[PDB]
């Protein structure tokens, strides 16, 4: 069975921040390009940061640029979020991905439960 | 006993049974290997071959063959539409992932 294990999640202030992981479970990721994309209530999903299997390309949606930092750890068998300067535009289920490049290929699809995150005064 | 001639990416894996029945998958493995050139080549890959399914939906498969092991290499399975259009940067991230991966296995 192989899937991807989202945890880091939780509430936080505006401003606040969380760093998020993805854990390949059942495979090695080292190899795989990978991608976060987040879903809140009442919305689609939306594409947030994706990394290449080098981590030598990063990509980030615009309404997330600069203040998220994507990066992995390849021995780890991880790869990470960093959220800073969090808004409440940013309060979703984060969602991670596996695929072969960075841009992402094939359409969002769910390998884990995901990580909740709560950004609210 | 002889070793699978077939390899399967984690994507594939995680993906076939949605796509194929075991006996569909038999099936379409026992046609590989009867025309390792059955699917069409994608352009800009390194010959990474493109097929449909009929079997529900007809599936798209993504393989590759090295022809040196004479060894399969099931990179992804998909419905219609769910697959996009690759640039430049996809296609040499694609190349690399299949050659390391050829490299591990």
């Amino acid at each position: 069975q192989v899937q991807l294990q989202e945890s880091g999640g939780g509430l936080v202030q505006p401003g606040g921040s969380l760093r998020l992981s993805c854990a390949a479970s059942g495979f090695t990721l080292d190899y795989y390009a990978i991608g976060w994309f987040r879903q809140a209530p009442g919305k689609e999903r939306e594409g947030v940061s994706c990394i290449s299997s080098s981590g030598g390309t990063t990509n980030y949606a615009d309404s997330v640029k600069g203040r998220f930092t994507v990066s992995r750890d390849n021995a780890k068998n991880t790869v990470y979020l960093q959220m800073n300067s969090l808004k409440p535009e940013d309060t979703a289920v984060y969602y991670c991905v596996a695929d072969f490049a960075c841009p992402l290929i094939r359409e969002y699809d769910y390998w884990g439960q995901g990580t909740q995150v709560t950004v609210s005064s | 006993h002889m070793k699978s001639v077939f390899v399967e990416s984690t994507i594939f894996e995680k993906y076939r049974d949605e796509y194929l029945s075991d006996e569909e998958y038999r099936l379409f493995q026992a046609e590989l290997m009867l025309n390792p050139k059955l699917g069409d080549v994608i352009q800009g890959t390194g010959g990474l071959r493109k097929i449909r399914v009929a079997s529900r939906g007809g599936s798209r498969i993504i393989y590759y063959f090295l022809d040196e092991k004479r060894r399969f290499y099931l990179l992804t399975i998909y419905g219609k539409n769910e697959m996009s259009d690759l640039n430049a940067n996809q296609r040499k991230q694609l190349m690399a992932f299949m050659e390391a991966w050829r490299n591990e296995q």
